[PDB]
RNA sequence: UAUAGUUGAAGGAUUUGGAAAAUUCCGCUAAAGAGGGUGAAAGCCCCGUAGACGAAAUGCUGACAACACCUAGGAGGAUCCUGAGUACGGCGGAACACGAGAAAUUCCGUCGGAAUCCGCGGGGACCAUCCCGCAAGGCUAAAUACUCCCUAGUGACCGAUAGUGAACCAGUACCGUGAGGGAAAGGUGAAAAGCACCCCGGAAGGGGAGUGAAAUAGAUCCUGAAACCGUGUGCCUACAACAAGUCAAAGCUCGUUAAUGAGUGAUGGCGUGCCUUUUGUAGAAUGAACCGGCGAGUUACGAUUGCAUGCGAGGUUAAGUCGAAGAGACGGAGCCGCAGCGAAAGCGAGUCUGAAUAGGGCGAAUGAGUAUGUAGUCGUAGACCCGAAACCAUGUGAUCUACC
RNA sequence: UAGCGGAGAAAUUCCAAACGAACUUGGAGAUAGCUGGUUCUCUCCGAAAUAGCUUUAGGGCUAGCCUCGGAAUUGAGAAU
RNA sequence: GUGUAGUGGUAGGAGAGCGUUCUAAGGGCGUUGAAGGUCGAUCGUGAGGACGGCUGGAGCGCUUAGAAGUGAGAAUGCCG
RNA sequence: GUGAAAUUUUAGUACCUGUGAAGAUGCAGGUUACCCGCGACAGGACGGAAAGACCCCAUGGAGCUUUACUGUAGUUUGAU
């Protein structure tokens, strides 16, 4: 049949234009009165996925 | 050329023959013989169909 | 090329893998697998992405975003696209396409500003690059949001 | 038109054979050179095929007759009709990709219960404007799915451990009270011409003679391998501790795909099988009694990378129609690339964040793809094969045994 | 009298030689991180038994070690 | 040609080849004996290939390309 | 006179002290020993029969208990 993708990294991941994708980073949903300001501020931009990773999953994300 | 059937009921020869319009001519239908037959109308329609 | 004489393409046709055929193949005796492991039964491996009991990365960070209902993108065509038409056709988001140049108007065609372009056309589109029209009416063409 | 049919072209001789269709001469026919059979392999011997003709009876399909049935305009808008315990609401469950969720739409059970054209339903909670329709009464061919059966065909499908379980008198023989489970078994030669007659022998069996091209083709009947069981003989062996061989070697007997030959072997040197699993093997860990036969990474649909081929800022068809189950053209809906950033409004060789022309993330600055074959890998599928103890749903059993 | 049960002067005893839950057919080629096996040949190169995390410890992912194909500057590698 | 250099190897990666059945075209063999069986002191680096003697009595090779139910000594394998 | 079975890698199957996956018919160094049988015994061949019943593991089962979790047949209460 057809390869299924994964309607669960889907709503994580905004594929870039070079080849790479986007990601949002973690530690920002919750108690921040342990976390620094730097701890906290350096934590706005979302950054990109490591050559790692990218060698497991660049099958369930063959479409979109 | 077309239907002048009585040029093809006398191609049941020893198989060195085989017969075939000008519309159903293949690859292998020529690949796999030597000499080719043809009459002169037919050269033309050939001409038409292969644009 | 006759028929008792085939030859295909070089480099053209592999040949093949059968494995588990003796010793020698370099392939018998575990079928190129190793010694035990779930890897190595029939049907064996895990489910893609699947980390044997880490939290996955796919839920380790976090959802984002939502989807418009009604988005509207277009269809670009950029500068050098049109300079093919030398001088007064009147480029139109219509049989202009018919040409081997856009198919599918997605909703409505664009038009940019990249790079260069010199001659006198009649540009007629759905939305224009404030550089786009500023690049026409240099060289003197018209527009019409049409 | 389906169920019986009729007609249907052209050859002799020679060499091998038991037998020619084989071989060599010289001829002929074809709208018929597809196939099957005959003493080996046939365009011209036989059945047929290409053609051409054909139904007393019965059935189906057309067509046109006859009969049956059905169907008319324009103008008016005073009053009447337009499907009731229905729509819909609460409550509890189900159906829609939608698991109550902000939940429209559709059903079911229970309770409550509308209006009547100035009217009603819907456009994914709900309201307003707009737009599209008229539920609570019925019928309706074709394009689609299947094949126990009959007819005619085909196959880079099998060829008696294969192919149905079953090529033969098979769902039989046999097993179980019963539901139920279920095998092994094809081949004489061209034609039985299947051995008259004699001899030993109770018979079986055998030896001559015969039939036969061939009886070592004689009914256990084409070919007839291996484990296993025998007969004869060239070389060695009764002071010897041998994973059983190889290297060295006297003598003895031979004489080949003719070459630095073959068989055997007194005597000396050296030497703890094979497979799997393990840090490690001769292991006293584990498997094989022996010979033969079968017996394990495949295919469809997707995804990705290398090789190659056709076009290249383009590539490219799908379903479907005509066609021999082909080829072989039509068919431009659609997909992929040519532009990116942002969650989004949007902006555009730029954009986002930000008070910022600051800085930073991301892309541009030449940067090529796409269709198909092929191969390596991965995904859904039983997915390399064999191997449980168990679980759920219809059935069958109290002739043994337990209670009555 | 019947298996989600029956019968038991009670033993987990009996229900067609085997009952802590009968037999027979179907879902069914059930599932097994476990065990056994997997057939022709030559040339070239050739490892590991480690760190991290894991309802993990005889399993798995990434990292290290192996192999094959390409790009580019080198002067980046090495032993003194 | 001639010099220099290298050639142990399990899991494993890479490359090139032997052999079986069938299809296509071309060219061949066969009652003056094909397949199959047995024996031989033969040839190539391998898988493997020829040639001759006997038995046997009707179909099989060779070249180029293609497709696979394509290779067996072990599963307390299954059948004789 | 008739006529089985379990078992079985091939076997021309000696003893001592060593050695070895840590107790050898088969290795090492020595000692004893002509070839082939027949009737008895059971020290050894980690002897044969049952892919340990003891122990651990499988993120394995099944049967049983309860103030383990989640539900339910059944009994009761209220509205309609």
């Amino acid at each position: 049949p057809k390869q299924k993708t994964h309607r669960g990294l889907a709503k994580r991941v905004k594929r870039t234009g070079g080849g790479g994708l986007k990601r949002g980073r973690a530690f920002t949903s919750h108690r921040f009165h342990g976390k620094t300001k730097k701890q906290r501020r350096q934590l706005r931009k979302a950054s990109m996925v490591a050559k790692g990773d990218y060698k497991r999953i660049r099958q369930q994300l063959a479409r979109m | 050329e077309n239907g002048n059937d009585f040029a093809a009921l006398s191609a049941r020869n020893l198989p060195n023959v085989s017969v075939v319009t000008s519309d159903n001519v293949s690859v292998l239908d020529v690949v796999s013989a030597n000499k080719v037959l043809a009459t002169q109308t037919a050269l033309t329609q050939i001409e038409e169909v292969l644009a | 090329m006759k028929l008792h004489e085939l030859k295909p393409a070089e480099g053209s046709r592999q040949v093949r893998n059968r494995v588990g055929r003796g010793t020698s193949s370099g392939n018998g005796k575990t079928a190129g697998r190793g010694q035990k492991g779930q890897k190595a039964r029939s049907g064996g491996g895990v489910r893609l992405g699947f980390e044997g009991g880490q939290t996955p990365l796919f839920r380790r960070l976090p959802k984002r975003g939502f989807t418009n209902i009604n988005r509207k993108d277009y269809a670009v065509v950029n500068l050098d696209t049109l300079n093919r038409f030398e001088d007064g056709t009147e480029v139109t988001p219509v049989v202009l396409k018919e040409a081997g140049i856009v198919k599918n108007e997605k909703a409505g065609i664009k038009v940019l500003a990249d790079g260069e372009l010199t001659k006198k056309l009649t540009v007629k589109a759905a939305k224009f690059s404030k550089s786009a029209q500023e690049a026409i009416e240099a060289a003197g063409g018209s527009i019409e949001v049409i």
